[PDB]
């Protein structure tokens, strides 16, 4: 079973720059039988290259494929705003197997997040549980770290989060973090805090509230 | 001691026979079939637009035979003429019937446009009990049976320009009375004459009086003719009797339309190759079903099987 | 060779050894893949779609008509005879060449092996090699995986061979 | 031209069975090798199954061997995938793809081909959860110029839709991907930033529509 290993995890480049993605194999393929697929979000993947270097019909001249044996690369000469997407590679040298995918995102300038914290809704707590929400609004790059602290007691295992796709105008991310607690545990403590650390912040920013 | 290293190839107990340039039969490990020889049995209603004629022939539908009025303004990729089709109208015949059927089938549309003809001097909309529509007598829906008005049948000299950017197909006819009595009693002259013409082209038929075998009551007939008028060119109809006038034109198109004769039922499925025996898949390069073909099809060949060896020579012990 | 091995079910070409440790059977993959790759490309050429044809001519008739019907018939008959011959010739060539290429693929596997065992073995004529040196299950798989050095067993194998 | 159209996914309970279908238009299915390829949500592409043009061989990924059978219907030019003994790990959108290369394929370790055309996908959600309607709760405002939103908790299955003032408010809106709670139910948040001097005078109503349960909720958001 040939395994396909793509690098890096995410790319990031400014529009107009040259991109270059890597695909390495666990064995030798068998004829450069290596393909490349593009996949915009919400769409099926579309084929770009086959046999490692042959452009598919209707693919612009800026996508080029290269490589042989074990190490293959996909070169995007100029980066047009249509090219930001996930790129998978696939071998058919032995059975069929897929890479893990390289997302190429837009590199804009560093953007500090704007932090908001939202105590649970009165209606919610009379149904047994209580949710505490934290907003990290329009930041870049994506990597951020939120941490909950109830009465400065570092919280773990009870909060989930999700992130939006890179915004289409300002190319930023936004993050939502939800601290599920029981009604029971909630009226024990007073200070509920959400602590954000991110490249665009000199020192960690802490937003919080007391109960009532 | 020592060691022994043996090389070889696989084999199988039962392999497949195939033909080569020298050997007539020769076993190999596997083979695939290059000749399609089977049919589901039905014609697939996609991707082609199939039109089931049912009890109508394309010409009847074209002309306006009452039970073929459902087929008005109709369109097809492939028109299917069933074998149960009959005529139930005025007894006609078309010189060059094959060519009319073909040229229409290729055009793929019975889209008719009625035109404002003016037949001053004669009685329009003639009918017959051989062509019942509704309660009483009737006619071909796309044809105008003209007869005398009063005691007179004046000489008709009407004209119709083609001022559109496409081609006009006109269908018209002439009438052949069984007797002289019927001739003068309808078209007061003793010998009729129709001359339909464009700028570049011209044809003119004289009617022929005489008894034909009795069909649906009549022993007289109609002869169907056609004329095509290109843009700028102009139609001129000229007759002092026995004319079967055109009510207008069919629009002419050029595309992948045609006609086929088949009694296979139509079904809702996909298939790109159509034969009289039903639809077939065109995966293989050759077919042995029917020489008659429509769409992307394997080529008809005489053989019912051609095995392509898909493995090495098979030698067991 | 001599005949094939119905007991091979994981490949098309391969080895069978007899040694000190036992007797084994392992299939060679690259040579199999080369024969499969060809026969595959072959198929791609023959199944390579068809020709679209829509409104043609009529090929059945209800009434005798003479000259034109005669011509319409002869034309289609001629065509069918011609595509029939083409089809009959196609499979014959494709098959002769198929067979030709699959036994040629054996003769390049066997010739690859002979060039490995420079002179540490002689060929019996069997489609087999007499190896003139101790060769465990680790040793022959060095022959299989192409990773065999002859200078190692050279001094040893030249001995048993020559006396 | 050539088209692939997959059919017959949905919410179904673990262990049960389910058949997916792929209609081929523009080409003969019997002239091509046909694949199934799936994509768990957020995750990447995973090959699942192949059937030769022959119908002669079938090969599967180990994660579905035994349980998934792939079939073709020459007569209807359609491709099927029979899924047995489903489970939560199988939850993905399942693609149908065409292979212009693989023709001969007699072992599970030989070369195949690339995927020429792709369908658009059909979603398979494998879960024990029952269809629940969302409970919509507010997120009240408190900065320079502050923010608000709705919490849409405990619903099943996806998707919900959220709008603000019935579509009148689009700029400055973020609706986050729904996360799966351990309860097995989904939950998401929608937030928006707005002028702060306008809180007392403008009204903000989030419109929540979850039609797998025929639920539709309009909640308002406001300080204190
Ligand atoms: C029959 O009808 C045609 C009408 O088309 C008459 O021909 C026209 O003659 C005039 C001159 O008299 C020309 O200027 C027109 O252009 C002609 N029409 C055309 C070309 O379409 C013809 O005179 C009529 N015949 C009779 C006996 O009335
Ligand atoms: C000849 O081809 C057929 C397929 O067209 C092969 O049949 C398959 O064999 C595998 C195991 O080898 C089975 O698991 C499949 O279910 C079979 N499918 C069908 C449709 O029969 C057959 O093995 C081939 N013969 C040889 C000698 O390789
Ligand atoms: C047929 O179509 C033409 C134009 O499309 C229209 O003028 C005519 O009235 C139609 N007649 C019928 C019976 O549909
Ligand atoms: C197809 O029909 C023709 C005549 O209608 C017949 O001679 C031929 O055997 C048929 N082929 C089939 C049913 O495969």
């Amino acid at each position: 079973d040939i395994v396909m290993t793509q690098s890096p995890g995410t790319l990031s480049l400014s529009p107009g720059e040259r991109a270059t993605l890597s695909c390495r194999a666990s064995q030798s393929v068998s004829s450069s039988y290596l393909a490349w697929y593009q996949q915009k979000p919400g769409q099926a993947p579309r084929l770009l290259i086959y046999r490692a270097s042959s452009r598919a019909t209707g693919i612009p001249d800026r996508f080029s494929g290269s490589g042989s044996g074990t190490d293959f690369t996909l070169t995007i000469s100029r980066l047009e705003p249509e090219d930001f997407a996930v790129y998978y590679c696939q071998q058919y040298g032995s059975s069929f197997t897929f890479g893990q995918g390289t997302k190429v995102e837009i590199k804009r300038t560093v953007a500090a997040p704007s932090v908001f914290i939202f105590p649970p809704s009165d209606e919610q707590l009379k149904s047994g549980t209580a949710s505490v929400v934290c907003l990290l609004n329009n930041f870049y790059p994506r990597e951020a770290k939120v941490q909950w602290k109830v009465d400065n007691a570092l919280q773990s295992g009870n909060s989930q989060e999700s992130v939006t796709e890179q915004d289409s105008k300002d190319s930023t991310y936004s993050l939502s973090s939800t601290l599920t607690l029981s009604k029971a545990d909630y009226e024990k403590h007073k200070v509920y805090a959400c602590e954000v650390t991110h490249q665009g912040l000199s020192s960690p920013v802490t937003k919080s509230f007391n109960r009532g | 001691s020592t060691a022994t290293l043996c090389l070889g190839h696989h084999a199988v107990p039962n392999g497949t026979l195939v033909k080569t340039i020298t050997d007539d039969q020769i076993e190999v490990t596997n083979a695939t079939e290059l000749v399609q020889s089977s049919s589901t049995g039905k014609i697939c209603n996609n991707p082609h637009r199939i039109l089931d004629g049912i009890d109508c022939t394309l010409i009847d539908a074209l002309l306006g035979d009452p039970h073929c009025d459902v087929f008005q303004n109709e369109t097809w990729d492939l028109f299917v003429e069933r074998s149960k089709a009959f005529s139930n109208c005025y007894p006609y015949d078309v010189p060059d019937y094959a060519s009319l059927r073909s040229l229409v089938a290729s055009s793929g549309t019975l889209e008719f446009i009625t035109e404002g003809f003016t037949w001053t001097g004669v009685t329009q909309n003639g009918g017959s009990n051989a062509c019942k529509r509704g309660p009483g007598s009737g006619f071909f829906s796309r044809l105008n049976w003209l007869t005398k008005s009063g005691s007179t049948y004046p000489v008709l000299n009407v004209t119709m320009p083609n001022n559109d950017n496409f081609d006009k197909l006109y269908i018209w006819g002439i009438h052949h009375p069984s007797t002289n009595q019927e001739q003068t009693s309808l078209y007061v002259q003793a010998s009729g004459r129709v001359t339909v013409s464009t700028r570049r082209s011209q044809q003119t038929i004289i009617p022929n009086i005489g008894s034909r075998p009795w069909v649906r009551g009549l022993s007289s007939r109609i002869s169907i003719y056609w004329t095509i008028v290109k843009p700028g060119d102009v139609l001129v109809i000229n007759s002092n009797g026995n004319l079967i006038a055109p009510r207008g034109y069919f629009k002419m198109r050029t595309g992948k339309s045609s006609i086929m004769r088949s009694d296979a039922p139509i079904d809702t499925c996909i298939s790109e190759c159509i034969t009289p025996n039903g639809s077939i898949p065109n995966d293989k390069p050759f077919q042995n079903v029917n020489k008659i073909t429509y769409g992307a099809c394997p080529k008809y060949v005489k053989q019912n099987t051609l095995k392509l060896a898909t493995g090495m020579r098979n030698v067991p012990e | 060779i001599e005949n094939g091995w119905e007991g091979m079910i994981d490949g098309w070409y391969g080895f069978r050894h007899q040694n000190s440790e036992g007797t084994g059977q392992a299939a060679d993959l690259k040579s199999t893949q080369a024969a499969i790759d060809q026969i595959n490309g072959k198929l791609n050429r023959v199944i390579e779609k068809t020709n679209e044809k829509f409104h043609q001519i009529e090929k059945e008739f209800s009434e005798v008509e003479g000259r034109i019907q005669d011509l319409e018939k002869y034309v289609e008959d001629t065509k069918i005879d011609l595509w029939s011959y083409n089809a009959e010739l196609l499979v014959a060539l494709e098959n002769q060449h198929t067979i030709d290429l699959t036994d040629s693929e054996m003769n390049k596997l066997f010739e690859k092996t002979r060039r490995q065992l420079r002179e540490n073995a002689e060929e019996m004529g069997n489609g087999c090699f007499k190896i003139y040196h101790k060769c465990d299950n680790a040793c022959i798989e060095s022959i299989r995986n192409g990773t065999y050095d002859h200078d190692v067993y050279r001094d040893e194998a030249l001995n048993n061979r020559f006396q | 031209q050539v088209q692939l159209v997959e059919s017959g996914g949905g919410v179904v309970q673990p262990g049960t069975s389910l058949r997916l279908s792929c209609e081929a238009s523009g080409f003969t299915s019997s002239a091509y090798a046909m694949h199934w390829v799936r994509q768990a949500p957020g995750k990447g592409l995973e090959w699942v199954a192949v059937i030769t043009f022959d119908g002669g061989y079938q090969y599967y990924a180990d994660s579905v061997k035994g349980r998934f059978t792939i079939s073709r219907d020459i007569s209807r030019n359609t491709l099927h995938l029979h899924m047995n003994s489903l489970r939560a790990e199988d939850t993905a959108v399942y693609y149908c793809a065409r292979d212009p290369l693989t023709k001969l394929l007699p072992f599970d370790w030989v070369s195949g081909g690339y995927f020429d055309y792709w369908g658009q996908g059909t979603l398979v959600t494998v879960s024990s959860a029952s269809t629940k309607g969302p409970s919509v709760f507010p997120l009240a405002p408190s900065g320079g110029t502050a923010a608000l939103g709705c919490l849409v908790k405990d619903y099943f299955p996806e998707p919900v839709t959220v709008s603000w003032n019935s579509g009148a408010l689009t700029s400055g809106v973020h609706t986050f991907p729904a996360v799966l709670q351990s309860s097995g139910l989904y939950s998401l948040s929608s937030v928006v930033t707005v002028p702060s001097s306008s809180l007392g005078t403008q009204t903000y109503i989030c419109n929540v529509n979850h039609k797998p349960s025929n639920t539709k909720v309009d909640k308002r958001v406001e300080p204190k």
